[PDB]
């Protein structure tokens, strides 16, 4: 089913421009809609959406209207223009999630059985990455319950495709591709680093939230168990690598030789080009 | 047991395992046959090694493990991190 | 937010995800040998001698920088061990 | 002043402006020839020998009458005082013979131990050089010496007995062998424990240098060296 | 050129280093170690 | 080879000794260079008499080297010896530093317009004023706006 | 008399000058290879 | 001013007596003169070990933590490269 | 005029300095811009190239 996705930014904007729709005129605040879907592959693609006209109420947080004219007929012109695109899911905002999405999950699989809805942010500052995607399956617990439709993760990416930047980058003009070496990889650094520890220290922090008061992660014991795969690593009061004492000399070892050897060389390069070339042209007097 | 000690003795495996200092061999390849562990012993002086295994939760809600390893961990490299961009300060430029 | 998501999609890498370390520098030492003797082997060949003759076939020889940034790249993923450890 | 006062080397310690501009590099040469005359007269011997070579190889001069011989021979009387110096064949123009005319002779009781050759090298042949002044390799000459033979016998020898050491140049005793052993370190020597019951030392020789951790400690200092040459190179730019 | 101090003050000559190396250790190269194998 | 002489705490041979100071000191730099200490024992003595003409030799050893806020402390506890003695480049050499720590001292007094400024010896303006008596008598308008304006 | 040579000490700022016209020559060397 | 190397190396509660070597120090058998010495303020070296049982030198042998400190070279390394581009 | 000349040499030198700024920034920007001619010009490649001739 679905694993990973192609998803291109005309959807972005086509979340941002019905926000431009109902945010001057904000009273029920939010962009609800639907996201026609290329499905090609197991791998899904996306190049056409549009939003429902859509409330949704907080009492009884069941209350929610799509419009099936605009859904059936719209999509029925957007078959006849391109039959290509047919739907794969929908997408929304106000990404705490509520007793309603189960609702337009029933509704959304019966139009595609392995659907996926799209948790949107109106303003990414974010680390970061773009918006979500989930996988409706029904596992349904050890409860005992009634079928149990709880929304699963599918892991969301981004893909790309011919010529659809061509006036948004000559705008922005601030593209700089190539200077890896001083700061491209040292955000990711800070990124990685402070962000991924600090999800981790949410991770500490909610976990012993949990031990005072909350879930306290027993029956999804995936969770400490899955910090058993971080403890692949327990280094235990002196940090234990003293067995790759040696293995890191051996490390330093081969890239510190060739930092010697070629930066050597590297000056080699630098200094004779320079020297030759600056004496014959500065003594070039006239 | 608080690991940084992986190659080890037989004694305790010979005490615990309620088996002999001779079948400990049987023990070790059958427990590596079984797949809870992939670890190849060092076996010219009965030394365990070992690899990735199951848990059984941590100090008694996992307080100890999980903060004097991995908040002491975040501190260490969030904070190594900071000196990453302490010498990395102006490199950006 | 699509400059945010061209630097984060359409450049790869979404920066959890890079920090090629080592097999890259396999090539690349092939590289900083291969390149280097045709760095060699040109410059034996400039105007050693006293000519006044002003025309040139150019080909910019130099190959400087591609060392540079692809060594700055060793150095500081050599420092992976030491820097996303500890 | 090395002529007639001698309070002034450590008034240039607190003097030392270090003046890093060099810029004729000649009277920096000859700077470094002066105060290397002084670190052999403060008998720093292993500091003397790397900062007169360089002061020889930053001297581009010409004009063999002996002004860099003459300068060199008193320059590479620091590599007599080291223990260690190799034949001066790699160092003599034959205008400079009819000085050296003691020196070579000097070298050879170097390489040899003969007191008969010391003492008489010395009365003889210890004419010209006082001019320069030479008689503080005179007492330790017997230094030179013992550093020599234990020089090639250290890095001959793995082990060596104790009272056979006492036997391979002109020593005394095994008292003054086990004496000469702890004066042949003296300031941290390859490895050379006494066998400290009757087997005389038990000495071997010392290990990993292979090429592990030690080169790749100072590379860091090598590359910075050629760092600076980069600067060099900027300031070659900024020459213009 | 005068510095200011110092205006005051391959035929037979590589092998110098293997002659004072010789000149009291073999001081014939053979006329012993010819006669070796016969001292013992 | 004084601080043998410095033993000594009376000052009755220390007039000797400081008269010998201003004899070798072309000589004797690295003798005072590590004894700015007992200098600091003979200044800070509420005893010596000669605490001024100490603070003078102490100005010779940080003329020899060039300190800055020493010649402030010299200007400081120099007094009578710091105000008199005017024709020497061995003298304005270091008060002309310390003029131009006193135009920055000036800066200082217009970064702030509002009381609470720093403090200020009496001396190193002292020598201020004195200096310009040299100038009202010089009686050139160079000698007048400059100084006029320099102090702001 | 110190307020007379700190002009002629205002000659080693001039060494910017020189640096300065020189990198705007870079500069300039750039300007028509952009053209190109 | 008669040194303690030896007493720095094998000495320290035996080596029977090191009387044959002309040592100032190091003669008189057994009063507390070199009781007293060999029992001079500790046991010269210092910390982790006597010289009744020697450490041949000091002890010293730490680790390569200096790695990460030459690692830290590296990266006002990259810094330099950075200032030289 | 020892102060007002010697006012106005630090006015001149302190201009210049900042003058230099400018083109110090602008050589840091030329060679990125000369970077994306090179590369966003050598985009030029094999969009479906046919075969000729050359005479």
């Amino acid at each position: 089913a679905v694993q990973k996705v192609v998803v291109h930014p005309l959807v972005l904007l086509s979340v941002v421009d019905h926000f431009n729709r109902i945010g001057k005129v904000g009273n029920q605040k939010r962009v609800v809609g639907v996201l026609l879907g290329s499905w090609q592959k197991k791998v899904l693609d996306v190049s056409n959406s549009f939003a429902v006209p859509f409330d949704e109420d907080d009492k009884d947080d069941s209350v929610w209207f799509l419009d099936h004219d605009y859904l059936e007929n719209m999509y029925g012109m957007f078959k006849k223009v391109n039959a290509r695109e047919r739907i794969v899911g929908w997408y929304h905002t106000g990404p705490k999630l509520h007793k309603n999405d189960i609702a337009i999950n029933e509704l959304m699989k019966r139009y595609c059985p392995n659907s996926v809805l799209v948790i949107i942010d109106v303003k990414p500052k974010d680390l970061g990455l773009p918006t979500e995607a989930y996988i409706s399956v029904e596992e349904v617990h050890d409860d005992g319950t009634p079928t149990s439709k709880t929304f699963e993760h599918v892991t969301s990416e981004i893909g790309a495709e011919e010529a659809e930047e061509v006036g948004v980058e000559h705008l922005l003009r601030d593209i700089k591709d190539t200077t890896v070496g001083t700061l491209s990889q040292r955000i990711t650094n800070q990124v990685h680093g402070l962000k991924g520890l600090n999800s981790k220290l949410l991770d500490i922090r909610s976990y012993l939230e949990k031990v005072a008061t909350g879930k306290l992660p027993i029956n999804h014991q995936i969770i400490y168990q899955l910090q058993d795969v971080f403890n692949l690593l327990p280094d235990v009061s002196l940090q234990e690598f003293v067995k790759a004492f040696y293995l890191k000399t051996n490390d330093q070892m081969v890239v510190v030789y060739l930092a010697s050897l070629i930066r050597s060389v590297v000056a080699l390069h630098n200094l004779i080009n320079n020297k030759i070339a600056n004496r014959d042209a500065e003594k070039k007097e006239g | 047991r608080p690991a940084n000690h992986r190659q080890l003795t037989f004694e305790e495996i010979a005490k615990s395992a309620k088996i002999t200092v001779n079948e400990v061999e049987l023990l070790v390849m059958k427990a590596l046959s079984v797949g809870l562990v992939k670890g190849s012993i060092d076996e010219v002086d009965k030394r365990v090694h070992m690899t990735w295994v199951q848990p059984r939760v941590l100090d008694l809600q996992q307080i100890k493990g999980m903060k004097d390893r991995l908040e002491f961990w975040c501190t260490d490299v969030k904070s190594m991190e900071m000196l990453v961009e302490h010498q990395a300060h102006d490199i950006l430029t | 937010m699509l400059l945010n998501l061209h630097k984060k999609s359409w450049m790869e890498g979404l920066t959890l995800q890079d920090y090629v370390v080592k097999e890259m520098l396999e090539l690349a030492k092939n590289y900083n040998k291969a390149v280097e003797e045709e760095d060699k082997m040109t410059p034996e060949q400039l105007a050693i001698k006293n000519v006044g003759k002003q025309d040139p076939k150019r080909h910019l020889e130099e190959h400087v920088d591609v060392l540079m940034t692809s060594n700055i790249v060793q150095c500081l993923a050599a420092m992976l061990d030491t820097v996303v450890f500890k | 002043y090395l002529h007639y006062s001698l309070y002034d080397q450590a008034e240039k310690l607190v003097s030392k402006s270090v003046f890093p501009e060099q810029a004729n590099n000649n009277e920096w040469a000859r700077y470094l020839y002066y105060t290397g005359r002084i670190k052999a007269i403060q008998l720093e011997y292993s500091e003397a020998r790397r900062t007169m070579t360089n002061a020889l190889r930053k001297a581009p001069q010409h004009t063999a009458v002996g002004f860099k011989q003459t300068v060199h021979k008193l320059l590479i009387v620091v590599e007599l005082l080291l223990g260690e110096i190799p034949d001066r064949l790699q160092f003599r123009q034959p205008s400079l013979k009819r000085s050296l005319m003691p020196y070579f002779l000097l070298t050879q009781a170097v390489r040899t131990g003969n007191l008969a050759k010391f003492n008489q090298v010395l009365d003889q042949f210890g004419e010209k050089f006082q001019a320069d002044g030479t008689y503080t390799l005179i007492i330790r000459l017997r230094h030179n010496v013992i550093k020599t033979g234990v020089r090639m016998i250290s890095l001959s020898y793995s082990r060596i007995s104790l009272a056979d050491i006492a036997q391979k140049l002109q020593l005394d005793s095994p008292e003054d062998a086990e004496f000469i052993v702890a004066k042949a370190i003296r300031d941290g020597v390859i490895e050379a424990s006494i066998n400290h019951e009757k087997g005389y030392v038990q000495s071997k020789e010392m290990i990993d240098i292979y090429s592990t951790r030690e080169p790749q400690l100072a590379f860091h200092q090598r590359i910075s060296f050629c760092l600076d040459i980069h600067n060099m190179s900027v300031k070659a730019m900024r020459f213009p | 050129m005068s510095e200011k101090k110092q205006p005051v003050d391959e035929d037979n000559w590589d092998d110098d280093n293997v002659e004072d190396d010789f000149s009291n250790q073999l001081r014939a190269e053979l006329e012993k170690h010819g006669y070796k194998m016969e001292t013992s | 080879g004084i601080i043998s002489l410095l033993d000594e705490d009376e000052p009755q041979l220390k007039e000797f000794a400081l008269h010998k100071l201003n004899a070798v000191v072309n000589d004797f730099w690295a003798e005072i260079s590590e004894s700015v200490d007992k200098i600091e024992v003979l200044y800070e003595d509420e005893g010596f008499r000669s605490r001024q003409f100490a603070a003078l030799v102490a100005s010779k050893v940080f003329y020899h080297l060039g300190a800055f806020e020493e010649s402030l402390n010299y200007a400081l506890g120099a007094g009578d010896l710091f105000n008199v003695n005017d024709n020497s480049e061995y003298v304005e050499t270091i008060i002309a530093k310390c003029i131009d720590h006193y135009t920055k001292q000036c800066v200082e007094n217009a970064d702030l317009p509002e009381g609470e400024k720093k403090p200020i010896d009496q001396r190193l303006e002292g020598i201020v004023n004195k200096m310009f008596q040299r100038c009202l008598d010089d009686h050139k308008y160079k000698q007048a706006i400059g100084i006029a304006l320099e102090t702001r | 008399y110190l307020s007379k040579i700190e002009e002629l000490q205002l000659i080693v700022n001039d060494k910017s000058q020189n640096l300065r016209r020189l990198q705007a020559q870079r500069n300039e060397l750039n300007a028509k290879v952009r053209l190109l | 001013t008669i040194r303690d190397e030896i007493a720095g190396c094998i000495e320290k509660a035996y080596e029977k007596i090191l009387f044959t070597e002309a040592t100032r120090i190091l003669f008189f058998n057994t009063p507390k003169k070199m009781t007293d010495y060999a029992k001079k303020r500790g046991w010269v070296l210092g910390p982790n070990n006597y010289y009744s049982f020697a450490s041949q030198q000091q002890k010293p042998e730490d680790t390569t933590i200096p790695s990460t400190e030459l690692a830290k070279q590296v990266i006002e390394y990259a810094r330099q490269l950075e200032m030289i581009v | 005029d020892l102060y007002s000349r010697y006012k106005k040499l630090q006015q001149e030198l302190e201009f210049l300095e900042v003058q230099e700024e400018y083109i110090k920034d602008e050589q840091k920007n030329l060679k990125k811009e000369f970077l994306h001619a090179q590369e966003e010009v050598k985009r030029i490649q094999s969009i479906p190239l046919v075969i000729g001739q050359f005479l």
